[PDB]
RNA sequence: GAUAUUGAAUGUUGGUAAUUGACCUUCUAACCCGCCGCCCUUAUCGGGCGGGGAGACAGUGUCAGGUGGGCAGUUUGACU
RNA sequence: UGAGUAGCGAAAGAGGGGUGAGAAUCCCCUCCACCGAAUGCCUAAGGUUUCCUGAGGAAGGCUCGUCCGCUCAGGGUUAGUCGGGACCUAAGCCGAGGCCGAAAGGCGUAGGCGAUGGACAACAGGUUGAUAUUCCUGUACCACCUCCUCACCAUUUGAGCAAUGGGGGGACGCAGGAGGAUAGGGUAAGCGCGGUAUUGGAUAUCCGCGUCCAAGCAGUUAGGCUGGGAAAUAGGCAAAUCCGUUUCCCAAAGGCUGAGCUGUGAUGGCGAGCGCGAAGUUCCUGAUUCCACACUGCCAAGAAAAGCCUCUAGCGAGGUGAGAGGUGCCCGUACCGCAAACCGACACAGGUAGGCGAGGAGAGAAUCCUAAGGUGAUCGAGAGAACUCUCGUUAAGGAACUCGGCAAAAUGACCCCGUAACUUCGGGAGAAGGGGUGCUCUGUAGGGUGCAAGCCCGAGAGAGCCGCAGUGAAUAGGCCCAGGCGACUGUUUAGCAAAAACACAGGUCUCUGCGAAGCCGUAAGGCGAAGUAUAGGGGCUGACGCCUGCCCGGUG
RNA sequence: UCUACCCAUGUCCAGGGUGAAGUUAAUGGAGGCCCGAACCCACGCACGUUGAAAAGUGCGGGGAUGAGGU
């Protein structure tokens, strides 16, 4: 549920939060953590290549099992946990052999739920099968693009995709965006919608809360100078004053499609979003 | 008022020192020029 | 190395004279010499029993004779305490 | 877009006397893989080997057209 | 030349004595004054001998100079334990092969380097002109070694050692509150030592000063977390008697840790005071420190690696434990360090991380005056004009001033009463507006601490007293009505603009199916993201509320 | 070595007030919350303008648990 704060100050006015009712423990699994330093949107040259990224809270990386490749061994859901590195919650799985792993927490998973990977697994929320084994109409998440690589698509909080049909070697899947696409049938997908569906409703409330999440301010092009941005300059406020709205680097940025026109995956994409 | 020169021997040596100069072609040209001019001090 | 390369010369000061009453002998030593080498050198040369060697480095002093500035040599000074039951060194 | 890297088949439709074109589909063996396993090897680099995916496409070279204040060099008269 | 002109850089000195060729300026003494959450003490960076002693007075010192951070001599820095290295890793940097690139080179794997972090054994007192967890005294601890001593275990299921491997651990945020404790404080009581005053009074509930103590070792403790045992085991690159998991069996124990306290250390040391040396207890108060990120709460979800422990894999004829004897390197250590020694060209009203930071009254690190301790400021002497500056006061009037109440004045603390429009129901609000506030006696009610005397804290009254005035000084909101703009806290033109500009939460459009788009780079390699459409980039708008019409010809 | 932003790792912030959620009027202790030192800033005025200072000083001023300072 979304908790709404009372307006005890102007900062707090309209601010909302997760109640974190799903989260069953505060402490992560020490063995599945890795270090994760901030980059500030700087690349290997030390240069800022993405704007508006920097600062925010320190975070440890939780190693998530996107592959879901322990076929046959049953796994008990031990915890549902906050992960700072992603919108979804994660679930610690205790496998019967004593291996521990994190997965993405699906909607309506519970502590003590048994889960199973592989072609022989049941079609139940938390399980992970090859798409050849998943029946048509099944809501899935954490979809592989290449066999064995790990789930890449449909991982964010509340997101879901649907298996539409099997074309032998490929399976049709409606992705979360609404795009319909051929996925190799050997690729795995996890059963269910991703949990933490309310995430999108959160009203961040104040500037400082965006800063905690590592988002530095966006300055509009219109209030820069001509040497900085195509929209810069003009005496007083100015309209766009150009044929198209423009990016900082002088490309059209409203409607202009940027997917590469010769793309190898074009054949796999059946219906665009 | 905080002025521009804030001395620090580590930073002096790391930025301007002999090993820094020797670590690049252009730094080696600095040393070659200063030797050619006949400087007492080649580097920090 | 030779023992007599380690010990350069005795320090003859009021301080060093006061130390000799306490059975401590001050030497200028080779700048590279560690205090174990100094201990071994004193025992070899003088035939005494060393309790401990304390050692210190002195920087070169800036100096002038007219216009020409320059530095004195850096020095390594060893204060060699002999044991209670030991022969004294003859300076 | 042409052409090189660039191969093999099956169709179909040109043009010359059975060869050579054009295009469609298929193939695998070049090429590619920011996919998996194994080894070099204590290695999220690289390379090798074996799967898988893709495939004569892509990528890259040469040539060509379009777009292109993103950037560059400049011009923007004189009388008064 | 200007000109013997401007200036001589925030500040309290006065006299006596001394030295000397010479003294406002150097030394000594006395009293006075200044700082005292510092102008004290410690210690970074930085400086590099400026430190100490003796001698000096050309220059430097805004004057002088016998003096000095200056000149000349000579001297001074002592470590197994402090800080750094012979330990560990972060960001980043370097980078065998490697990838990429006209050349130069760029990138990057293994592997390293790299503290601002992790780890890690010594304390108290004394001493020099100048060093001191470094020297000395006393009492310790850590690692390693074996000519030795003693005990115990064992020579192929055979002690023991044990990985560069596995596992555990290390290992982490922010806020809040309550405990426990200790520094520190009060001198309350007791104790000790000294004093009894000549200015009216006082063996007085009189005056002054002092009133302790380490690491280590042994014991103990507020407590803190932790559930443990036994089998079996698709996992932990091999193996595991370890870890993980499961199932049974007990729910108090066991672990792991603990500030501090007590004994000892100490037949010692320190100690008012006069080399000698008294008392050296208790009570009260009490942290911003420690127990301890322990607990509780919260979302923004809070390094790594080693030391350490354990496990096997290995290694093994001698081991293990205790004693005794022994070994323990290099670098720094002077001095300045809110400053005349560093950064500002200066002996410059500026800047300079961190630790400690006492008392009275106090909520306090505010404020004023003081303590410990430090200091009197590097031109002076007069005169007391204009004018300028910084202050204080001002008849009557009270914004008439002025672009504008600019400046100044006023308000100011605590307690009690009372408090509007409007509102997003939080606010507005310390709204506004009133009243009280000292001292004495009753003398407290009550509370904390203690076994109790006692010691702190302490309303609310009643009756009195004094002044022009009682938060009698210093320090402590002026307030209200209405309107434009921007919702808000933030941000900005270092050095003429702080704003209505930027940002912002929210809104919307758009791109982006992941080798994503976008971006940096010739490329390799990267950022995006160890993210995956509830995500990421770009444009515009800018809380919230009500809303956001018409036009697709032109341009995109 | 100034400054802009970022990265890793430390550290600093006297005191007082208000009283969100939650819990059972009390309890609780939220906040780019309030008042206010240190610290950071630089709104007004004066002075300074061959300065004590190539941006300061004095008296007032803003922030002061945060989008914080260092
Ligand atoms: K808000
Ligand atoms: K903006
Ligand atoms: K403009
Ligand atoms: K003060
Ligand atoms: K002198
Ligand atoms: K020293
Ligand atoms: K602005
Ligand atoms: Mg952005
Ligand atoms: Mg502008
Ligand atoms: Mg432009
Ligand atoms: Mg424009
Ligand atoms: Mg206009
Ligand atoms: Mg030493
Ligand atoms: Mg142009
Ligand atoms: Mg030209
Ligand atoms: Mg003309
Ligand atoms: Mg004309
Ligand atoms: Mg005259
Ligand atoms: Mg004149
Ligand atoms: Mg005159
Ligand atoms: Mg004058
Ligand atoms: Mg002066
Ligand atoms: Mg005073
Ligand atoms: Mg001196
Ligand atoms: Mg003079
Ligand atoms: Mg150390
Ligand atoms: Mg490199
Ligand atoms: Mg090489
Ligand atoms: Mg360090
Ligand atoms: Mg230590
Ligand atoms: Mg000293
Ligand atoms: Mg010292
Ligand atoms: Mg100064
Ligand atoms: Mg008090
Ligand atoms: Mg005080
Ligand atoms: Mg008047
Ligand atoms: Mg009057
Ligand atoms: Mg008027
Ligand atoms: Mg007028
Ligand atoms: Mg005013
Ligand atoms: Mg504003
Ligand atoms: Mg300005
Ligand atoms: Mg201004
Ligand atoms: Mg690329
Ligand atoms: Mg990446
Ligand atoms: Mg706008
Ligand atoms: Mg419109
Ligand atoms: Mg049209
Ligand atoms: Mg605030
Ligand atoms: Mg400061
Ligand atoms: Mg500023
Ligand atoms: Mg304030």
């Amino acid at each position: 549920a979304i908790k709404k704060y009372k307006p005890t100050s102007n900062g707090r006015r309209g601010m909302t939060t997760s109640d974190f009712a799903e989260i069953t423990t505060d402490k992560p699994e020490k063995s599945l953590l890795a270090p994760l330093h901030k980059k500030g949107g700087r690349n290997n040259q030390g240069k800022l290549t993405v704007r508006h990224q920097g600062g925010g809270h320190k975070r440890q990386y939780r190693v998530i099992d996107f592959k879901r490749d322990k076929d046959g061994i049953p796994g008990r859901v031990a915890t549902v946990e906050y992960d700072p590195n992603r919108s979804a919650n994660i679930a610690l799985i205790n496998y019967a052999d004593g291996e521990k792993r994190y997965i993405l927490a699906p909607k309506g998973i519970q502590v003590g739920t048994e889960i199973m990977s592989g072609p022989e697994a049941d079609i139940k929320v938390g399980n992970a099968l090859p798409l050849i084994n998943i029946p048509v109409g099944t809501v899935v998440h954490n979809i592989e693009l290449k066999p064995g690589k790990g789930g890449q698509l449909v991982r964010s909080a509340g997101t879901s995709a649907q298996v539409l049909g099997k074309e032998g070697k490929y399976v049709l899947v409606r992705l979360n965006s609404g795009e319909v696409r051929m996925i190799l049938s050997a690729c795995r997908a996890s059963i269910g919608q991703v949990g933490n569906e309310q995430h999108e409703l959160i009203n961040i409330g104040k500037a400082g809360r965006s800063r905690w999440k590592g988002i530095r301010p966006t300055v509009r092009g219109s209030v820069m100078n001509p040497n900085d941005h195509p929209h810069g300059g003009g005496e007083g406020r100015a309209p766009i004053g150009r044929k198209s709205p423009m990016s900082p680097w002088g490309k059209p940025t409203l409607g202009f499609k940027t997917r590469k026109k010769k793309n190898k995956s074009d054949k796999f994409i059946v219906r665009r979003r | 008022m905080k002025r521009t020169f804030q001395p620090n021997n580590r930073k002096r040596s790391k930025v301007h020192g002999f090993r820094s100069r020797m670590s690049s072609k252009n730094g080696r040209l600095v040393l070659a020029r200063r030797r050619r001019k006949g400087r007492k001090v080649l580097s920090a | 190395k030779d023992p007599r390369d380690v010990l350069k010369r005795p320090v003859i000061t009021e301080r060093s004279a006061d130390l000799m009453t306490e059975k401590k002998y001050t030497f200028e030593v080779d700048v590279r010499a560690n205090k174990t080498e100094v201990k071994d050198a004193v025992e070899s040369i003088f035939g005494v029993k060393v309790d401990k060697v304390n050692i210190m480095n002195y920087k070169g002093k800036s100096k002038r004779v007219g216009r020409y500035t320059g530095m004195t040599s850096r020095r390594r000074k060893a204060i060699v305490k002999l044991t209670a039951d030991s022969k004294e060194i003859e300076i």
